[PDB]
């Protein structure tokens, strides 16, 4: 059942035990938060063996 | 929404559990107020019944 990724997660804050209206709020810094968590992600596969 | 999630099935707009689709109208009871209307990404217009006033239209 589709839904949009923004109503997902707040679902997911939901489930987490945080309210909808913080995502919809701060879902600029949230997006910003799992892309350069990402990055990241990609940086240590890339470096460490 | 204080549980479920708005839909629309066209011209009206509805609070409805996420799981069954049981459509209900959008009142003070079923959501909850939190800030303004510049700070939600794909917020939309739609009056919130107050199930108080006509009480009260009523006693006036
Ligand atoms: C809660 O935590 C987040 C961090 O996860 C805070 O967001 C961060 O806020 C600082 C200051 O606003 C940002 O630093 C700024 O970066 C810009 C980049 O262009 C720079 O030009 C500024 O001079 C400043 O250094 C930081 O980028 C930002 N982090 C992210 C991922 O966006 C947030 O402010 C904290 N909020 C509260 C209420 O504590
Ligand atoms: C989306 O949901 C709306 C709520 O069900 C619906 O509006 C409703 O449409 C019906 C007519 O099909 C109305 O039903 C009433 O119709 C006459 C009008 O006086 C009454 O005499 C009847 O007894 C019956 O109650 C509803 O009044 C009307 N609800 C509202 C608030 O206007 C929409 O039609 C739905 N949209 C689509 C595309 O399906
Ligand atoms: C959802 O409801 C909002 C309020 O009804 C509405 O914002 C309103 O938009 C109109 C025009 O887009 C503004 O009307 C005036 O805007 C400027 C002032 O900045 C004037 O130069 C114009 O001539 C016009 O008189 C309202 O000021 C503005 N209301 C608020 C509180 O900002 C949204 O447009 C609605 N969103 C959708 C998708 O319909
Ligand atoms: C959803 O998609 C349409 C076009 O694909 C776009 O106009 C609209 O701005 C998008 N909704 C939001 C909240 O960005």
């Amino acid at each position: 059942l589709q839904i949009p990724f923004a109503m997902q997660m707040a679902y997911r804050f939901n489930g987490i035990g945080v309210t909808q209206n913080v995502l919809y709020e701060n879902q600029k810094l949230i997006a910003n938060q799992f892309n350069s968590a990402i990055g990241k992600i990609q940086d240590s596969l890339s470096s460490t063996a | 929404p204080r549980e479920g999630v708005f839909v629309s099935n066209g011209t009206h707009w509805f609070v409805t559990q996420r799981n069954f689709y049981e459509p209900q109208i959008i009142t003070t009871d079923n959501t909850f107020v939190s800030g303004n209307c510049d700070v939600v990404i794909g917020i939309v217009n739609n009056t919130v019944y107050d199930p108080l006033q006509p009480e009260l239209d009523s006693f006036k």
